[PDB]
């Protein structure tokens, strides 16, 4: 889910900038070297909503960079443990299922549900049908699903999503 | 049989009026360990043999193999049954069934290197596999070859160009997609580099671990002198009899035979005697 | 350690303010209008236009009129902000439904103004 | 048992008129050779125009093959033509005042002049095609200006004939 949380940064200036335009470059600096980034405390950040302030840049003896303490608003987003996320499902292979909700490659396995929803590769699109062929889970639709599942994985997470409780399909 | 319990990993309790207790191992010992269960909501401390014990984890845990022909591997599991375990792998997504009793609590990061060999003096290459007595090489064909370890080493060029067919200049660690060849379509980052080959890199590719190579021109960005005596025959030395020490093609530093002087003599003013 | 039944939350989020999905959705929409606005400006990479577009076709609300009006009467009732974002992002149909979600919801409001605050979201919903 | 697969003077003529008035505009021409007969060929044909014009830009080879072609051909006097067996007293004419070795075609030094690349695609020419590109006169000949002037190799049908 989405939070709206205080971060800290270090932004490292060389002197080339320490013009007219420093602390818009300050901002600019923050805004490249944030965004794409996750972590396994503070959760993957979406984006600065704003910048509180700009602390005091002190100069490091020895160096010419100036390391100025950032402090901003971004919002952030992880998994959750014992919590109903939604989900987008895209195309369905003869093994699993591929979720995509923003940058999770959450899974399905099949042990994870009873056996009341089934896989067929009779249909040209590959979807996940039970025996009265009812509820149909294919590429682009709206699903619910459980995640209890988080690890760390170089600024990626991988997680394993769950089915057990009941009206977790289409709207 | 045999009983192999390390400290921090979890164990549950399978028989006798204590049963479903799951606890944090702190200690091991032979056969009868009396082991020491960190139980959740529990202060006071229990004992618990190794029989009693069963290496059950929570669902989402960090695990690794001790032994069998799924060991060296870790991973995440999906469900733990009464003694059917499964869990797919960090490198590739490959189902693993293990038994519980061969899983074990770790928070090390799993390895899954690289450089650079000579198969022969003409010919680079870049090992995929570190095996025991051979090296699994893949060169510039696309077929990976097997080679004992007595290759030799070549230094790397980490500052050599590349051009793809936009003409544009690459180097180390860049991404470039393949746009053409038997492989277009994929991508890879550059670590080696020669004068028309480059190699590839992409961790989600599962074949030889993510090595791969591929043309520089289909792809798109995402001295005689030393050690001769000689006589500076022109300038104020002239007459003087030296040896090279150094020479480049403008200048040479010549050692004087009568002095203790090593002076920079103009190779145009030197003649070899 | 951190979990949602006992809403165990790491310390340092007492304040964690927590946006709903339309309200990440109108914030996102106003940074590339400023974007749009910013010449000379790189773009950002497939995340933000990513979440914007999850964000675009998964909205629950879409006018701020009525992000306002269920903050307005959620605030008076106890609530929690966690607990809160959960009951008006995850739009449920029937109080049951509502239990059976959140295990951090069992007891915590009487079923039946629970089905009262699901009628006036439910007539507050487009 | 012969060979059936398959002007030259007029060729030959365009092809130095291509290469003098590429070179006399400052610019540097990066023709290449695959074969070691048609390097050899336009290596000759070029350092006796070079002599003829007597103008001093460079004309540089590369690679360490075409210099043992070269040594080769330098060697085996008696295989060539008759100018070169005739005039041979005179000067050795595989013993090039001309064309000299390429250091990198001079370090890829500015100003006109004349390099021959290794092949004729592979290393050793697309440096210096990418490197040469959208210049003055980039004119490279194949058998960002482009010309095509080839040379036969093998006999015609009318060779064959006769």
């Amino acid at each position: 889910m989405f939070y709206h949380i205080s971060l800290e940064h270090e932004i490292l200036l060389h002197p080339r900038y320490f013009g007219p335009n420093l602390l818009n470059t300050v901002k600019q600096k923050l805004f490249t070297e944030v965004e794409g980034t996750c972590t396994g405390k503070y959760g993957f950040v979406i984006a600065v909503t704003t910048i509180d302030n700009i602390g005091a840049g002190v100069i490091q003896p020895g160096r010419g960079f100036v390391l100025y303490p950032v402090k901003y608003k971004a919002i952030v987003f992880r998994p959750f443990k014992g919590e109903v996320v939604d989900a987008v499902v895209t195309q369905v292979n003869k093994v699993g299922l591929f979720t995509e909700i923003g940058p999770m490659s959450c899974f399905i396995s099949r042990h994870s549900i009873p056996s009341e929803m089934e896989f067929d590769p009779n249909s040209n699109p590959p979807c996940y049908k039970t025996m009265d062929e009812d509820i149909v889970i294919q590429q682009d639709d709206e699903i619910r699903l459980k995640i209890v599942g988080t690890r760390v994985d170089k600024n990626d997470i991988f997680a394993i999503g769950s089915l057990m409780d009941d009206y977790l399909g289409l709207v | 049989r045999e009983h192999n319990f390390q400290p921090g990993d979890n164990v549950e309790v399978c028989e006798g009026e204590l049963i479903n207790l799951q606890g944090k191992i702190l200690s091991v010992d032979g056969n009868k360990i009396t082991i020491m269960p960190k139980h959740e909501d529990l202060k006071d401390m229990l004992e618990f043999p190794a029989q009693e014990l069963r290496k059950y984890f929570k669902m989402g845990d960090h695990v690794k193999v001790i032994a069998g022909r799924f060991e060296g591997d870790t991973g995440l599991i999906v469900r733990v049954e009464e003694n059917f375990v499964i869990l797919f792998s960090d490198l590739t997504m490959h189902e693993l069934k293990v038994l519980p009793r061969d899983l074990q609590l770790c928070s090390e990061t799993a390895s899954g290197w690289g450089e650079l060999v000579q198969l022969d003096p003409q010919t680079v290459g870049v090992i995929v596999r570190l095996e025991r007595e051979t090296f699994q090489v893949l060169n510039m064909y696309g077929k990976v070859v097997t080679v004992r370890h007595q290759v030799t080493r070549k230094k790397d060029n980490r500052f050599a160009v590349a051009l793809d067919s936009e003409q544009n200049n690459i180097h180390v660690k860049d991404i470039v997609k393949v746009i053409d060849g038997p492989h277009s379509g994929r991508e890879g980052e550059i670590r080696h580099l020669f004068r028309s080959f480059a190699f590839l890199h992409c961790k989600k590719l599962v074949e030889n671990g993510g090595m791969f190579v591929c043309k520089t021109r289909h792809l798109v960005l995402a001295n005689e002198l030393i050690g001769q005596t000689v006589r500076i025959s022109q300038g104020p030395y002239k007459g003087y009899i030296g040896v090279v020490k150094d020479a480049t093609e403008s200048t040479a530093r010549v050692e004087l035979h009568s002095t203790c002087q090593t002076i920079s003599v103009d190779r145009q003013r030197l003649t070899t005697v | 350690e951190e979990d949602a039944s006992q809403l165990i939350f790491p310390k340092e989020f007492e304040t964690a303010e927590t946006l709903l999905n339309s309200e990440v959705h109108m914030l996102l929409e106003h940074r590339k209008q400023q974007n749009e606005s910013a010449e000379d400006e790189q773009e950002l990479s497939e995340v933000f236009m990513k979440t914007l577009n999850y964000t675009a076709r998964f909205s629950r609300f879409k006018n701020r009129e009525t992000i306002a009006s269920v903050r307005s009467l959620l605030l008076q009732k106890k609530l929690h902000k966690f607990e809160l974002a959960c009951l008006a992002n995850l739009c449920p149909e029937t109080a049951e439904e509502s239990k059976a979600l959140i295990p951090s919801l069992e007891g915590r409001f009487e079923d039946e103004e629970l089905q009262q605050i699901l009628d006036d979201i439910q007539t507050k919903r487009s | 048992i012969t060979e059936s697969t398959y002007s030259k003077r007029c060729r030959e003529r365009d092809f130095l008129k291509k290469v003098h008035e590429t070179v006399e505009r400052g610019g540097k021409v990066l023709i290449p050779v695959f074969a070691l007969g048609r390097a050899q060929e336009l290596c000759i044909l070029l350092e006796t125009f070079w002599e003829r014009m007597n103008l001093k830009v460079p004309i540089y080879f590369s690679t360490g093959l075409t210099e043992k072609a070269n040594h080769y051909y330098k060697l085996f006097i008696p295989w060539t033509n008759q100018k070169i067996r005739k005039t041979f007293v005179q000067r050795n004419m595989f013993e090039f005042k001309h064309i000299k070795a390429f250091d990198r075609a001079f370090a890829d030094n500015p100003g006109p002049m004349v390099v021959f690349a290794t092949p004729g695609h592979a290393g050793q020419s697309l440096q210096i095609f990418r490197k040469w590109a959208g210049n003055e006169k980039n004119m490279v000949i194949m058998p960002m200006q482009v010309e095509y002037m080839s040379f036969s190799a093998h006999a015609d049908a009318k060779g064959i004939m006769q």
